[PDB]
């Protein structure tokens, strides 16, 4: 669930509050529509398109799916112990996480003006 | 839909752009989580909510469901032809674009500090 994905930015960007992920380009966050401002948003559109599978799902809300799932110093992992929904849902998140680790933050990119950079 | 929920807007608020709402206050758009800044963030709180119920019946998923609705004069209508889904997700629509017409707009509460405001 929303929360998890949370603990899980926490488990790879210790340095980071899960607020600076929450508005930044024109993906992370809510909705998403334009061309990714970096490395960074092109992690949330990715993260989009996989939440937008996994709800193909027969009843599959992912901001609401509790997961299994265990964070062991640094190394997320998604346990077995998850139905094909979860088990989608845990996935996108953990691989969402990683990305993010993986890009550079680009304060000019957080909370920009979306009407005039997301068309 | 979504381009369905747009034009009840345009068609209730005509002096303004429907990207107005798309990022205002804690609600309208990205953060989704805090105290409603305004009588208007508050519209999309509820709206919010609204879906998640509506979000409840299988396969029911609200941005990606299309309804009958018909905008003549200001006067918005659900039509009686839209199914169970399609009829609670348009009247989430529905209110929601009547109450941004009467909810005073603040320009100060568009595109807000989201981390430091919707704690
Ligand atoms: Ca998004
Ligand atoms: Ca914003």
């Amino acid at each position: 669930n929303r929360w998890q994905f949370k603990n899980m930015i926490s488990c790879t960007v210790p340095s980071r509050s899960w607020w600076d992920f929450a508005d930044y380009g024109c993906y992370c966050g809510r909705g998403g529509s334009g061309t990714p401002v970096d490395d960074l948003d092109r992690c949330c559109q990715v993260h989009d398109n996989c939440y937008n599978e996994a709800e193909k799902i027969s009843g599959c809300n992912p901001r609401f799916r509790t997961y299994s799932y265990e964070c062991t110093a640094g190394t997320l992992t998604c346990t077995g112990r998850n139905n094909a929904c979860a088990a989608s849902v845990c996935d996108c998140d953990r691989l969402a996480a990683i990305c993010f680790a993986g890009a550079p933050y680009n304060d000019n990119n957080y909370n920009i003006d979306l009407q005039a950079r997301c068309n | 839909n979504t381009y369905q929920f747009k034009n009840m807007i345009q068609c209730t608020v005509p002096k303004r752009s429907w990207w107005d709402f798309a990022d205002y206050g804690c609600y309208c758009g990205r953060g989704g989580s805090g105290t409603p800044i305004d009588d208007l963030d508050r519209c999309c709180q509820v709206h919010d909510n609204c879906y998640n119920s509506a979000r409840e019946q299988g396969g029911c998923r609200p941005k990606q469901k299309t309804y009958s609705y018909e905008c003549k004069a200001g006067t918005l209508s659900c039509s009686g032809s839209n199914n169970s889904c399609a009829a609670t997700v348009c009247d989430c629509d529905r209110l929601a674009a009547i109450c941004f017409a009467g909810a005073p707009y603040n320009d100060n509460n568009y595109n807000i500090d989201l981390k430091a405001r919707c704690q």
